[PDB]
């Protein structure tokens, strides 16, 4: 996890080869590509409660809000298993209104 | 690690709080105090210099 100790990018793995009086390291790394821009927010307010992502960021495609993982764009809908709650929505700078979906009660019809 | 991708600075500070074991609500609920403390700490360096 040391930055730039095993090449440029996120180190995946490395292979050694012998040279005359030396060694050659072939570093395999992961390099992110083809980014898009989005709107973002730190928390989400629902029922007077602030919701934070468990892992990921809240992003908006223009009209809807999703959670994604931070390094590869893979959007999902914001549920109570995606997030955790802390406090009320009066203290966070930049909080946004949206609905956080519960699975249990629409299972219970 | 590649191309520069923008992110707002308080959200970068929250990632970094996660990286030491503190949840990020602790940053967002203290943002103003944390920024005051950083500013006083930076203002103390030029005084010693
Ligand atoms: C943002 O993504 C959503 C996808 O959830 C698009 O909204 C539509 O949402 C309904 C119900 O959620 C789906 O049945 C549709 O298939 C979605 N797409 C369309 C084209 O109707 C929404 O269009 C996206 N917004 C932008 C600006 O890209
Ligand atoms: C990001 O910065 C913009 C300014 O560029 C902020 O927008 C202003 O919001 C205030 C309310 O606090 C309004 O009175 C101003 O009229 C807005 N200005 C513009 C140019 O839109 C925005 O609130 C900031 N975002 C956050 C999360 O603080
Ligand atoms: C997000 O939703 C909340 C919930 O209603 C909004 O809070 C209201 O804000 C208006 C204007 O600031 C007040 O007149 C109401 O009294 C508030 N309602 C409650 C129940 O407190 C909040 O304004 C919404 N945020 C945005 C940006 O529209
Ligand atoms: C955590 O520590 C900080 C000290 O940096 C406290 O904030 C200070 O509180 C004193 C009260 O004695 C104020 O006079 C200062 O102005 C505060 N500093 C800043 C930068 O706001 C804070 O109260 C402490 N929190 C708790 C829960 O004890
Ligand atoms: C994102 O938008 C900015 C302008 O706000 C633009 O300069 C940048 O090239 C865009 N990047 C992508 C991936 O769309």
């Amino acid at each position: 996890k040391r930055v730039d100790f095993c090449g440029k990018g996120y180190h995946l793995m490395s292979f050694p080869q012998s040279a005359p009086h030396g060694v050659v390291f072939l570093h395999v790394t992961y390099v992110p590509a083809q980014e898009k821009n989005f709107t973002t927010a730190p928390a989400i307010c629902h029922d007077g409660k602030a919701h934070f992502p468990r892992e990921g960021v809240f992003v908006s495609n223009g009209t809807h809000w999703f959670v994604t993982q931070r390094n590869f764009y893979e959007p999902q809908i914001i549920t109570t298993d995606n997030t955790f709650v802390s406090g009320n929505c009066d203290v966070v700078i930049g909080i946004v209104n949206n609905t956080v979906y519960d699975p249990l009660q629409p299972e219970l019809d | 690690a590649g191309a520069a991708l923008q992110i707002p600075f308080a959200m970068q500070m929250a990632y970094r709080f996660n990286g030491i074991g503190v949840t990020q609500n602790v940053l967002y609920e203290n943002q103003k105090l944390i920024a005051n403390q950083f500013n006083s700490a930076i203002g103390k360096i030029q005084d010693s210099l």
